[PDB]
């Protein structure tokens, strides 16, 4: 347990916990993650049968701003980034688990590249004719929006008589959850849902309801190009797509009650080199006008105490199975191979 | 700074390193000014990196900065490692020199591409023979 | 004099094309673009065509000055692969070797 | 080749050069000072002194390379390893205590038990005599079984027979079965012992 | 228009009006009555986090100039 | 996809250097190709091609 931290409370996190992992509880796995964790993170914890994070300090920085947030200035945007494979994701996860344990409302966007490629059915939207809807992208994000603010989804109450088909129409004063489950039930509604859920809730945390944190993984897609075409075969642009209209508005600091919590990531981006990762080459002009100001947390690999623990923590699973692996030279060569990079030395000690 | 270090020149295929290898250091290397775990994504490229100093147990002891232009991303490899191990070879001591060049990390690979020739569909690959 | 009829008619072909060059090129331009009224470039494209057909350069074909062979001839000596040969092999040509590598 | 035949091969031993010198024989010593004075070959760019590096699946690896697409090969190779730990891992964690202790979880072990468990004891030769040709149990050299073992197991992941699996989880899944001595691949051995076991009478054939 | 321009100028850039909005409502949330555009942007703090702006858009980008925009912002938004 | 700007300092450009000023698209730009250059016919290869 020399890789472990008994401290599962991530409010209780400090500088001494640097390099420890720490706990996630299965219950919230469930709850706080339906979505945001990493794909090869994910088969971890089905693994290991556990779900562990190392306490770092890119987290362990802007989890000290979250503590001290002034919520009646303007949202601060917090943006995360970093090489590739340094830890952006789990960072912002590490974060997310935070705020989802008191009691914030979270809106997490697992990642924004999937909204600008690979989508088969761009329906024309009909509250804006010139907008495109993108129906199992706001359906599947609705369920597990669900899934993680179920507590507050009857709390809050629309503001505003919303119009679904001409038979159909949200009364003013019903819950939100009302408006949630149109969308997951009605996948033709779903991505003027998502709008209302995000036209309600930045205007309901100014109001002193709730505290909004707004977690948009890959945030650099919003600004970026598209992979989607329009039948004409003209390439489409990331503003027409109403799901990316409507979350670029989130991202303006004119609201208050929460933070606005970002990492930028190079992988799954479009028309991006692959060692690009600083905010500007990422994010783009348009991209970094948008957030300008902003707060940008770097991460890093692993240093060396951090090291340590992550070899620490797969010997004590006994997933490091080669004979040479516990020994001293065997580390010096994980090392050398990865750099201390996370993502390389997990990708590594897969098959060892 | 008055830093020792000892530079040295290599040669794979239709690339050429030139590697400077510092006597004291934390196991850095820099391709082109690129840290190697970017410049080199492939998991052999930077197994070839670690053989010179692995082979003499000096991982972690000397920071290395290369430049290599030609050639393919193997053939890079190659190249540096050809120009690491010579250079490293004036901290090592003449036995571990000698062990060095018996392991096979100071000859040069004389294996480039053999041309085409007429006639033929390749180096050595001929046209379909018909008998009849 | 030439090295046969085939050549002969090769060299008359140069000789009117050449004259007729100028004439042609102007025509040529007429027809070559979207501005001008279709009108005149269809009366343009008659009088191209009515030019005499061995003016038209498509017609020239590069024949070995020394032999006439039509098809093998390296265009930067104007020889066949035969007589460029034989002109290389007794080392008459200034600085060509036979290549090996 | 580009190398004269006096360039020797490399010998990428660590441990070997380490060994004292009072360890070494009259005639070790007198091996040492003639590779002094003898031209070395490059080492190739695929073996290393690596203390993770295995032979046999290098081997593997590039069995199952295509077109020099090392690459993908590699990767294939690395995806099945981590596949058979992740299968083992749980099937260990859904076992109990005394299951818990029989079951290998080391996929390198696996990887080498498994073919092992494929390389065929005695072989068939064709033979012509009398005009007709006839397949008489041989012995077989000892690279040629473990090629043998690799080359089946290959072939039956290639085979059409599989619908869309991909091959890290193919190979995964049949060297698992060989692991634990069963599937087509030792039904390929089984069925040469047997062949062969029944052309006993035609072994005089052999003259070598 | 400034997609012609070459050169990066702060004024009049949607840099200087990001900022002048966001300490114009964090005023507000102090409830302090003083707005004056002159004084809010003549502070030496609104001079580093322009002087930082500039550097990003007009030279190479690195993490020395990141993190010089990070300490700039910081102070502006009253993040410590 | 030009501004305003762009275009009239390319126009202004394209006046200094002697290039083409107005607007042409690429079918007509062969009648400059076609006096920039001698005709095939007119060059000394072709006329003088045999002693
Ligand atoms: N804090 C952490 N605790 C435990 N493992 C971690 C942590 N950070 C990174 N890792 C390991 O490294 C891998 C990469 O992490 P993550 O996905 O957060 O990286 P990233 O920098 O966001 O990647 P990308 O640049 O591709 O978006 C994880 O799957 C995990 O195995
Ligand atoms: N179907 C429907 N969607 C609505 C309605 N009001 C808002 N929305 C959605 O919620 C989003 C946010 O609302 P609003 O700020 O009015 O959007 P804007 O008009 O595009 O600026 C819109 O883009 C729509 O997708 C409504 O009455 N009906
Ligand atoms: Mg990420
Ligand atoms: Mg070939
Ligand atoms: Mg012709």
């Amino acid at each position: 347990a020399i890789s472990r931290t008994n401290e599962n409370d991530p409010a209780k996190h400090g500088d001494q916990h640097e390099g420890q992992h720490y706990n996630i509880s299965p219950q919230d796995l469930e709850t706080v993650f339906p979505h945001g964790l990493p794909p090869r993170f994910v088969m971890q914890v089905k693994t290991f049968s556990e779900a562990c994070l190392m306490v770092r300090k890119p987290a362990l920085e802007l989890l000290h701003y979250l503590k001290n947030t002034s919520f009646a200035y303007p949202a601060i945007r917090y943006l995360l980034y970093g090489e590739k494979g340094t830890g952006k994701t789990l960072s912002l996860c590490h974060v997310i688990h935070f705020c989802a344990k008191q009691d914030w409302l979270i809106l997490h966007i697992p990642d924004a590249h999937l909204w600008v490629k690979n989508c088969r059915d761009l329906l024309q939207s009909s509250y804006n004719k010139q907008r495109f809807d993108q129906p199992l992208e706001a359906s599947t994000w609705l369920k597990n929006f669900k899934t993680t603010n179920e507590r507050f989804l009857n709390q809050i109450k629309v503001q505003e008589k919303y119009v679904w088909n001409k038979r159909e129409s949200t009364e003013k004063g019903s819950p939100l959850g009302e408006v949630v489950e149109q969308g997951i039930t009605r996948v033709r509604n779903a991505t003027d849902a998502v709008g209302i859920v995000l036209k309600e809730l930045k205007r309901q945390s100014s109001l002193g309801m709730f505290h909004l944190l707004v977690a948009v993984d890959g945030i650099n897609a919003l600004w970026g190009r598209t992979t989607l075409k329009r039948e004409d075969k003209s390439p489409i642009a990331p503003e027409e797509l109403a799901l990316v209209h409507n979350l670029r508005k989130m991202m303006k600091n004119d609201w208050h009650g929460g933070a606005i919590v970002s990492a930028l990531s190079q992988t799954g981006s479009l028309f991006k080199p692959r060692k690009a990762y600083l905010p500007q080459e990422l994010l783009g002009k348009e991209g970094f006008d948008a957030l300008d100001p902003f707060i940008p947390i770097l991460v890093s690999n692993y240093n060396p105490k951090e090291f340590e623990s992550c070899i620490q923590y797969y010997l004590e699973n006994n997933w490091l199975q080669h004979e040479k692996a516990p020994t001293e030279e065997g580390k010096k060569e994980l090392l050398f191979l990865s750099n201390a990079n996370p993502s390389l030395l997990e990708r590594h000690c897969a098959y060892l | 700074q008055g830093m020792a270090f000892s530079k040295s020149e290599g040669k794979r295929k239709t690339a050429k390193a030139e590697a400077i290898v510092y006597k004291h250091g934390s196991g850095r290397i820099k391709v082109n000014g690129i840290d190697y775990q970017l410049y080199f994504p492939i998991t052999q490229d930077r197994e070839q990196l670690m053989f010179p100093f692995h082979f003499v147990d000096r991982l972690g002891k000397h920071d290395v900065t290369c430049t290599v232009s030609g050639g393919g991303r193997s053939a890079q490899a190659g190249a540096i490692r050809l120009a690491m191990a010579k250079a490293l070879c004036s901290f090592v001591t003449e036995d571990e020199v000698e062990w060095m060049r018996q392991a096979g990390l100071l000859t040069t690979d004389p294996r480039v591409r053999e041309r085409k020739k007429p006639g033929q569909e390749g180096a050595r690959r001929k046209f379909t023979w018909k008998k009849r | 004099h030439y090295v046969d009829w085939r050549m002969w008619r090769d060299v008359k072909r140069r000789k009117m094309a050449y004259e007729y060059a100028d004439e042609r090129l102007r025509i040529n331009s007429l027809r070559k673009n979207t501005i001008l009224p279709k009108i005149l470039q269809d009366v343009a494209d008659e009088e191209i065509a009515a030019l005499p057909r061995d003016s038209c350069p498509v017609r020239i074909r590069n024949r070995c000055v020394m032999t006439s062979r039509p098809r093998g001839v390296k265009r930067r000596w104007r020889l066949s692969r035969i007589v460029f040969r034989h002109l290389a092999d007794h080392g008459q040509l200034s600085g060509i070797q036979r290549a090996t590598w | 080749s580009r190398y004269s035949p006096e360039f020797k091969d490399p010998l990428i031993d660590k441990e070997y050069y380490r060994k004292p010198v009072e360890e070494l024989t009259e005639e070790e010593k007198y091996v040492r000072e003639l590779k002094k004075t003898q031209l070395i070959k490059a080492a190739p760019a695929g073996k290393t002194s690596s203390v993770f590096e295995d032979p046999v699946i290098s081997k593997f690896t590039n069995m199952m390379m295509i077109g020099g697409n090392k690459v993908l090969a590699r990767s294939l190779m690395i995806q099945t390893l981590e596949a058979v730990k992740r299968k083992q891992f749980e099937k260990y964690h859904a076992a109990s205590a005394e299951e818990q202790a029989t079951i290998e979880r080391n996929p390198y072990t696996i990887f080498h038990q498994a073919l092992k468990n494929c390389e065929p004891m005695i072989g068939l030769v064709p033979i012509l005599k009398g005009g007709r040709f006839y397949q008489v149990p041989v012995p077989l050299p000892d690279r040629r079984r473990r090629f043998l073992a690799m080359k089946w197991m290959i072939t039956e992941c290639r085979d059409k027979k599989h619908q869309r699996t991909l091959m890290p989880e193919k190979l995964s899944h049949k060297l698992l079965e060989a692991f634990h001595n069963q599937g087509p691949v030792i039904k390929r051995k089984h069925d040469l012992h047997k062949m062969a076991e029944a052309n006993r009478a035609l072994a005089h054939y052999r003259w070598w | 228009t400034e997609a012609d321009m070459e050169e990066y100028i702060w004024e009049n850039s949607s840099s200087e009006r990001n900022i002048l909005e966001t300490l114009l409502q964090m005023k507000a949330a102090e409830k302090n009555m003083e707005i004056n555009k002159e004084e809010l942007l003549g502070t030496k703090e609104i001079e580093e986090y322009k002087k930082s702006v500039v550097s990003l858009k007009n030279e190479e980008e690195n993490e020395n100039s990141i993190s010089q925009y990070k300490e700039s912002v910081k102070r502006l938004l009253n993040v410590t | 996809s030009l501004s305003e700007y762009a275009f009239r300092m390319s126009r202004l450009s394209a006046r200094l250097f002697g290039e083409v000023t107005r607007p042409t698209n690429s079918k007509s730009m062969k009648v400059v190709k076609l006096f920039s250059e001698l005709p095939l016919a007119k060059k000394k290869e072709t006329y003088d091609w045999y002693p």
